């Protein structure tokens, strides 16, 4: 269930 | 069939019929609403007029152009097919001083590293391209409001799940997300639970509301107030809805369900639209656990793990309308239903209306 890690503002 | 209905801008409403858009089909107009109420679209398509200027169209509108950073990430399975939608979204943008562009990459990428960093609203490319200007750090992931998916059906099927999905990473939780596709096989379909939520599905062709994935069972509860003090035995974790056939019931079981530490959500039939709207918002937002209603908008209908039946509907076809993937289109799941000694006639006679089995409740997590 893909995530949104590999992010950040 | 018309635009100057739905409240969009003034900017972009010239643009619209200054691109030659005539009034929109149904179905468009169904999908734009959607997509500008913020949610989660699949969007089933087809060859006419609007094809991607329907989705263009609500880009546009949601876009806020003196946030010159870029809001909203569009991908296409070709460069060819993203200089249209470039274009397309440019035509009917020329009179909201909008920015876009194709990540075309296309030598120059130098022009693409220099167009991006100077300000996109909007950005469109092949899923690579893209992924191209992230990691190269020329795009700006920070503030996007939502990611489309067009043709999808030429993207995600067909080699680009991989390029596509390695985007997806790198963008603000939930983004929305709306899948544009004509095709829409299983394969694809599972695909969007994945990184859609809730999701509305607008498809062409009908689709019923079967009741053959969902695994159905009773609680003898089997005099009500036996009820709430089986389902506090029964939650023991995640979403569910819990229906009742009537306002009188809702309310009460929501101030018991209350005391007890469990986050609800509450509805009626006899609310505006914009409440139970309104309510729904957080429901699907996860900030609540446990929505308890009324039908009323049964014949509704968030997509649910876990559905209860508090209470039986004497009217027999309410049943699937409160229980019932999907068909194809949509999740298994379970069902329970609290029967009291005098409502299992209706059970076993709702159980004959479908031509179903509902077994007992046998205590396990499946």
């Amino acid at each position: 269930r893909w995530e949104h890690d590999k992010f950040r503002e | 069939p018309t635009f100057d209905t739905m409240g969009l801008r003034e900017d972009l409403l010239r643009g619209i019929y200054a691109y030659g858009f005539e009034k929109p089909s149904a179905i468009q107009q169904r999908a734009i609403k959607q997509i500008i109420k913020g949610r989660d679209v699949i969007a089933q398509s087809q060859s006419g007029t609007g094809k991607t200027a329907t989705f263009s169209v609500s880009v546009l509108q949601c876009l806020d152009i003196q946030v010159r950073e870029t809001q909203a990430l569009i991908l296409a399975p070709t460069r060819e097919l993203a200089v249209q939608v470039q274009k397309g979204l440019l035509a009917l943008g020329d009179y909201m001083n909008v920015q876009c562009h194709a990540c075309i990459g296309g030598t120059n990428v130098g022009e693409d590293i220099r167009k991006l960093d100077y300000g996109q609203h909007v950005v469109a490319g092949t899923p690579g391209r893209v992924f191209d200007m992230i990691r190269r750090r020329s795009l700006r992931t920070r503030a996007i409001k939502m990611l489309v998916l067009d043709e999808a059906d030429e993207m995600l099927n067909k080699g680009f799940k991989e390029q596509i999905y390695d985007v997806y990473r790198y963008l603000p939780p939930a983004t929305q997300v709306v899948l544009i596709s004509a095709t829409l096989p299983h394969e694809i379909l599972e695909m969007t639970n994945k990184f859609m939520t809730d999701p509305i599905r607008i498809l062409v062709k009908r689709d019923e509301l079967t009741l053959e994935g969902i695994k159905q069972f009773f609680v003898a509860v089997e005099r009500e107030e036996w009820k709430f003090d089986t389902l506090c035995d029964l939650y023991d974790i995640t979403q569910a809805v819990i229906f009742c056939n009537t306002k009188r019931k809702v309310d009460w079981l929501t101030e018991k369900m209350r005391e007890a530490n469990f986050t609800v959500s509450s509805m009626h039939g006899d609310m505006p639209q914009k409440e139970r709207e309104s309510i729904m918002k957080e429901f699907r937002s996860g900030a609540s656990r446990v929505l308890i209603s009324t039908d009323v908008w049964a014949r509704d209908v968030p997509q649910v793990s876990l559905i209860i039946n508090y209470d039986l509907p004497n009217n027999r076809e309410l049943y699937i309308h409160r229980i019932g993937r999907s068909g194809r289109y949509g999740r298994k799941g379970v069902a329970v239903n609290f029967v009291k000694n005098d409502d299992i006639r209706v059970l076993r006679d709702i159980e004959q209306y479908y031509s179903t089995q509902i077994d007992e409740m046998p205590m396990n997590v499946a």
